[PDB]
């Protein structure tokens, strides 16, 4: 009820209660006359409890009056968010005036159980054509962005937010996890630009907050997903949901960093005492219910470019899958660019897949490792001398290459593609009859910015 | 001449494999030394 | 009074409660809401108490009180085929499970002269671990290697191939997330495996006292048949994150850290847990059960399983782990990438009981193999910087490629004794030198085949009796010769 | 007299007293309810003293009560201790009836005086070719074995029980201290089925104990064994004294895990502030006085796979003969894994053991120091580069290592060959042999785990 | 636009001062929050738009888009980079220019290493020619 | 001539003496006033002036000088020499004599590393030939 603030250092505030009532862990607490709110951290006894305040703390003093909400940090959901922009609690900055939902949901709450899980793993089609015979997602699973700026880093989440929607009728949440202002605002307006801003919504904690606005953002999108794929229409067949988190290095980041305000020994290279609880607490709601699902693409940085380090080794023991971005790709002209030989899935086996699409991803990547180790002697030595067999190894690869890239439905504004979503089916066949040997004669230039074979086989002949 | 082009690539390749290996010593050593220099500083903090 | 207690702190699932005077070591603790605690240190003035449960419903000034009674599991025969929490609550929604009697979690093993020599051989049908590192009832071997490298796939396939064998089995999950949890109760429900195996859970998202307690809790459950004559066998899914779970909560009691930030006591904690399984002697039975088995000998295996970054067997927690087991089975990360499955390595992994525990053709037959394999990969390193190789060292390199491509396999694809016996003594007659090399594998294939259809009894004799003599080694020529001189591989 | 406990932490337990009867240091108490021994390791004024508890601690609250014996943990010695088997406090688990003698001694006194030693010099040859040729031991010394856990320390220890005490005239004391339990059983049962158990007692205290057990069980064996040095035959001279340490590395890792609750502050890693003294205080009792020989062997744990950690550091000076395992020699294949440069023994010197004995030893340590010096630029560039003697060196250098192997008697299990025994003699005329370059046509895998020169000539002719 | 002589120097203040105050130690004693110090003076470099000067100014000043640039600098100690302080400032900035010493003593000035000095903003902050 | 067999046995002695007596720790864990320790120890070794000798015995002893020449040794884990105490003794000392392990293995004996051990001193000291 009416407490009192008795030590004020940095973040950290300690909160004097009544002896009867002391208010639960993460119940969230309301100071009068200012916009500030706490979030409990730890209980110390004698009522005192050890909290971290949510925005600076310029101006407070001991002395003040807090009320509790005797609730946890409670966000609007429902379908009102969509195209908009809120904080961490939910409050909107883009002054766009109120939200229209009074749906407040906690983003504190238990993981399903072991009997709410599915009874099977299933496959997300999103037709990428790269995405989808190389690097396979499953409903549910995980997926970590190897890369950085330059690369089109924004473009492949534009195509999936697009295309979330418009095969599989679901919604997306955005947080962002420390992200820059700059490039924040370059990320709204660009999504504005392409007409895709109304199919997610957006939650923003950027650098200059204080460490415990950066670390409880990501359960905002957290909720607002649940909310998304709970939901059941007429045959309740619920729905799928993506989630996007900016860099999760920097939720990790956020978490020592919160750790050492309230005082802990440290462990390891500085890491918090508890680092992989906080790691299985975000990463286990992100499942796959018999109502819906939740799937989440995670973008990863890799301090020191050492595998080894703490973070990376607690953060690799829950992707199911992992793709790379290769500048190299880039400067080549292929959009989207996506390595053919370093993004891993753990759903390419037979058990899963099957047998061909399994023996075609092998037989794909095994003739471009063959180009990579040729390309070397071929640019040493001239490219005659190489065999027949070999040269043929060459061409292969290069229309591989080439057939791996494909229009976007989010570029027809720059150059007028009408954009393409390619179902899996004509990806197989049309690798397989290029790996047959069918596709000979054909030109290499017939198979560049192609969405399917089709496409490819009026395009070679119309020329 | 033909001999010393395959001698250097090889060397090449060597030295890669042999950087590779410092690479993952030298990762181990440097969290060794900071864990170290932490928990003496942590230690030292407290007796004061 | 003496036994009510309140609560004063509560800070990271750690509870210090006052009152609480005739309260003792160990004992359970229940908070108000049906949630049990487990008391860990006393004080002058106060004592600590660890929550096993979910301590966000738990607040300063709620009551507690003291059972009396140490922590202990339920435990009998009909906990076959069911799925139950650390403590023993089942999850799985198929009702309550009758339990007739309940043991204690903290115990000591039976003293020296309370054993016996392991002799009884287990078989998993992995032709390299049996050859290679061979196990036996009461022998606790270790799983060790890099990340998704294969390890939980082997603990699989033995619970597996021991069906028709009266062995019992416990499979305790820690730190895994609930897709593996339910797909590893599917594929072992699927085959028939359930019929007599236990499971316990606790997941990524569970607190860190039941990831630290689980496998206690699975031992105990294991020990009911060794104490009374029967076998059991105990397969720990991840020691490491169990040792993570405790460097977390010592370290939220400010003990002193160490190497790797890891406390003191972290080689106690793996000790007494790994050598509780132990084979006793037909006086223990018969002085524990009262006369009512004689003449039979308990027995339990454990095949605990641990992980290591980045390859190196030469850290803090490895290391500790290897001391204490009878031997190891390192996977290595490059020849799994490079299609040699399971990737076993032959110089690191070794077991201390030998010849001992396996069948008397095997230890005819697998002598050597392991130490030749070492030396192998040591003058195949060697050969890349060398210019002229002479005679002996181009036959130990072709025999050393050739007896890496037989030990191959599959996954859900068991070998029986015979089987082994045959492909052992053929690779050892050296009747595979003039074999190319990339058809070796496929080869095998065809040689158990020709020894299905023809040669059929004495097959079945080799795997009934598991017996040498000049008459089976002459049989197992003859059927050789014959395949290779009249057939196709 | 009566004390009540009133703190108990893991093996730690502290125990008020009345002002004018404290207990003083190392004296044993009883606690009346159960069956348990404290022992004294500090006073804290007020009458409370520190006590480690020798047993199980579990069922034991705060206001239980305790007596005080006023006298250390005495134990009988004598001739009745004779192939029995006996607990860390002398209480016998053979299960064969008490122990008939009431001779009893304390654990815990002063070491021997600087007048008192005696010079070790007469020779004791072993069999094992490496030890008789680089490190060569003395009746009367001390002999340690370090190495990490895998690499062959105790089949090495065993193999030396087999080839001195069965053939020794004299006692024994064989003491475990920290190790598996299934291995006490099998030497047991070994001794029983030899017809030598009754010269021999034996102190067991394992890895399944509470740290009281573990740390306080190597004083044991020293009692017996010194009471069985200073004894004298009636009108009749004294016999030689054996004594065997599973593993004293556990002696100070016990004190390391009950450090931190006695109070002591943490020093360099994590390691006791007093630990030198602590290694000393028993180390120096391990002595070879003016009235009996004792000849001990110990095992050395290295931590981690260093030696450059402060327990294994410590201990270095305290050994006359050091044999130092190492782990790629044993991945290699190569059994005993003795690693030929840093083992040294101080009776290596031309007086001692004669010159030709001198010469070969320093003659095939340089050639081993040239190799290991040399494999760098091999591992760079390559064979072809290196001067001829360089890779004559090489070739030595490795039939050298080769020939240092040897298979055992108490290891035919493992590999199904028979044991061997090599003469000091034939030993020094293959190393000469070889050294001289008669044995250079022989191929190098004829050196493999065979013993003596000719074993060799005829293994190669077998090939 | 603003130039901060040296951050490094005032890292090692704040160092002092909070160590002196007996706030928790961390890597390189460095108190909780460095990274949140670097940051909230970092991050009020910016271009405003013309409706935010609108607003401020209560319409005296119209159609113009104010900006505020900055420049901070740092050194780094035998020329690594990957120490507590320089990389908190790698990241939160836009881009890097470094000045080597090996350049610097051989003769070439300015001794600016164009390898790996980027800046993300690029091709949008130059005239047309 | 004196000679002290292992200073670093006497620091560990002093470390442990000093840990027991709760005094703040620091680098390894030795507290402070280590450099002291050998400073005060080592600057004892000195030669005096025939005036010095003659005040000390009253006139007993007229036109000689005295002498006290040190050699003390400490030990090294596989060739740090930059841990905490070899450097503060190498900082003391006019001179520095090291032996290599692998020049002992190679039966360099005495095993004395020529291009890393320098006398202060030098030739004043030797004779003339
Ligand atoms: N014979 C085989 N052939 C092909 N693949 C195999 C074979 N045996 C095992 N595997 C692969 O090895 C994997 C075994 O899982 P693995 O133990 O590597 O997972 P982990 O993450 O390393 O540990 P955990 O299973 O405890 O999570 C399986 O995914 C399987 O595809
Ligand atoms: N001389 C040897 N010959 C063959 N195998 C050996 C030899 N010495 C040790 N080993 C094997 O190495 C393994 C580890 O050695 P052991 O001494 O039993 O354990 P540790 O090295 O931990 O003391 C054992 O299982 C044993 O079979
Ligand atoms: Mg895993
Ligand atoms: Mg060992």
């Amino acid at each position: 009820s009416s407490g009192r603030i008795i030590q004020i250092i940095g973040a950290v505030i300690d909160v004097e209660f009544e002896r009867t009532s002391v208010p639960k862990i993460y119940d969230a607490l309301q100071v009068d006359g200012t916009e500030t709110t706490l979030e409990v951290q730890q209980q110390l006894g004698d009522g005192v409890v050890r909290t971290i305040a949510m925005g600076s703390t310029e101006g407070l003093k001991r002395g003040l009056t807090v009320t509790s909400t005797n609730a946890p940090i409670s966000v609007p959901v429902g379908t009102a968010t969509l195209g908009r922009i809120m904080d961490v609690l939910g409050r909107p900055i883009d002054e766009a005036g109120p939200v229209a939902t009074e749906e407040r949901l906690p983003i504190h709450r238990q993981a399903p159980s072991y009997a709410e899980q599915a009874a099977s793993t299933d496959l997300l089609e999103t037709g990428i054509k790269v995405i989808d015979l190389l690097c396979p997602f499953a409903k549910g699973g995980k997926v970590g962005l190897f890369g950085g700026a330059g690369v089109g880093k924004t473009v492949n989440m534009m195509e999936l937010i697009n295309n979330i929607a418009k095969a599989h009728s679901g919604l997306s949440v955005f947080a962002g996890v420390g992200e820059r202002t700059r490039e924040g605002n370059d990320f709204y307006h660009e999504m504005k630009d392409s007409n895709v801003l109304d199919k997610v919504a957006m939650v923003y904690g950027q650098m200059n907050e204080p460490p415990g606005n950066r670390l409880r953002v990501a359960l905002t999108g957290l909720t607002m997903a649940e909310y998304f794929r709970d939901e059941k229409d007429e045959n309740g067949k619920g729905r799928d949901v993506l989630l996007f988190v900016d860099n999760i290095y920097r939720y990790t980041l956020a978490g020592t960093e919160v750790s050492a305000l309230l005082g802990r020994m440290p462990s390891a290279v500085g890491y918090q005492p508890t680092l992989a609880e906080e790691m299985g607490v975000l990463q286990e709601r992100i499942t796959s219910t018999k109502s819906g699902s939740i799937t989440s693409i995670q973008a990863v940085y890799v301090p020191a470019d050492d595998l080894t380090d703490p973070s990376p080794a607690t953060t690799f023991a829950h992707l199911d899958a992992t793709v790379v971005l290769s500048r190299d790709i880039a400067s080549s002209g292929i959009y989207p660019a996506i390595d053919p030989l370093d993004s891993t899935s753990r759903q390419l086996d037979p058990l899963v897949v099957g047998q061909e699409h399994y023996e075609i991803a092998r037989a794909v990547q095994n003739v471009l490792q063959r180009y990579k180790e040729l390309k070397d002697i071929i640019a040493i030595l001239g490219m005659d001398e190489l065999a027949e067999e070999d040269k043929l190894v060459v061409y292969r690869a290069r229309k591989i290459q080439r057939f791996f890239s494909q229009p976007f439905h989010v570029a027809e504004v720059f150059t007028g593609a009408p954009g393409k979503l390619v179902p899996l089916k004509e990806t197989i066949r049309g690798f397989k009859g290029l790996l047959a040997g069918e596709y000979d004669h054909i030109p290499e230039q017939a198979f560049y910015m192609v969405g399917g074979i089709d496409e490819v086989i009026a395009k070679a002949e119309k020329l | 001449q033909s001999a010393r082009m395959v001698a250097m690539k090889a060397a090449t390749d060597n030295a890669g494999q042999l950087i590779k290996d410092l690479q993952l010593i030298y990762n181990k050593l440097r969290q060794a030394a900071i864990t170290q220099e932490i928990s003496e500083i942590v230690g030292g903090a407290a007796a004061v | 009074a003496k036994n009510e207690g309140t609560i004063v702190m509560v800070s990271d699932g750690i509870v210090r409660i006052h009152g609480l005077a005739d309260a003792m070591y160990g004992e359970m603790i229940e908070f108000d809401g049906g949630l049990f605690g487990m008391a860990l240190n006393l004080e002058q003035d106060s004592v600590g108490a660890v929550v096993l449960g979910n301590y966000l419903s738990l607040q300063e000034g709620q009551k507690a009180r003291c059972t009396g009674r140490v922590l202990e599991v339920p435990v009998g025969p009909e906990l076959l085929g069911r799925v139950v929490d650390a403590l023993g609550n089942p999850i799985d929604g198929k009702g309550p499970i009758d339990a007739k009697l309940t043991d204690a979690v903290e115990k000591v093993a039976p003293g020296v002269i309370w054993r016996q020599s392991v002799d009884q051989p287990v078989q998993t049908g992995y032709k390299s671990v049996d050859t290679m590192i061979p196990v036996g009832r009461g022998q606790r071997e270790l799983i060790i290697g890099d990340r998704q490298t294969g390890k939980t796939a082997m603990a699989i396939d033995a619970i597996i191939a021991q069906k028709n064998s009266g062995i019992k089995c416990v499979y305790v999950a820690i730190g895994q997330k609930q897709s593996t949890i339910a797909n590893v109760v599917r594929k072992l429900e699927e085959t028939g495996a359930m019929a007599y195996t236990t499971v316990v859970a606790a997941a990524a998202a569970d607190p860190a006292a039941m990831q630290y307690l689980a496998p206690y809790s699975g031992c105990t459950m294991g020990e009911y048949f060794r104490d009374r004559g029967e076998d059991a066998l105990i397969i720990y899914d991840d020691l490491s994150k169990q040792a993570v779970a405790y460097r977390q909560i010592s370290l939220l009691l400010r003990r002193p850290p160490g190497r790797e930030a890891y406390p003191g006591d972290v080689f106690y904690l793996h000790s007494r847990l790994l050598e509780r399984a132990s084979r006793v002697s037909a006086e223990y039975v018969e002085k524990f059960t009262n006369g009512a088995v004689t003449g039979k000998t308990g027995s339990l295996t454990a095949l605990p399983i641990i992980e290591t970054q980045a390859g190196d067997v030469s850290a803090f927690v490895p290391t500790n782990v290897i001391s204490i087991t009878d031997g190891q089975i390192f996977l290595e990360t490059s020849l799994f990438n490079a299609g040699i499955r399971p990737a076993v390595n032959a110089g690191i992994s070794v077991s201390r009981v030998g010849g001992s525990a396996q069948t008397k053709i095997i230890k005819k037959l697998s002598g050597g193999i392991r130490t030749a394999l070492a030396q192998y990969r040591e003058l195949a390193a060697f050969a890349q910087f060398a210019s002229d190789l002479d005679e002996a060292t181009r036959k130990q390199l072709e025999h050393g490629q050739r007896v890496t491509e037989l030990m191959k396999q599959k996954q859900y694809a068991p070998y029986s004794i015979a089987d082994q016996a045959v492909s052992v003594y053929a690779s050892n007659e050296g009747y595979m030198a003039d074999v190319e090399v990339k058809k070796i594998v496929d080869f095998d294939a065809a040689l158990i085949a020709y020894f299905r259809s023809e040669y059929a009894p004495l097959m079945k004799q080799i795997d009934e009796t598991g017996d040498y003599n000049k008459d089976i080694e002459a049989a197992i020529k003859a059927g050789i010769e014959s395949f290779k001189a009249t057939q196709t591989y």
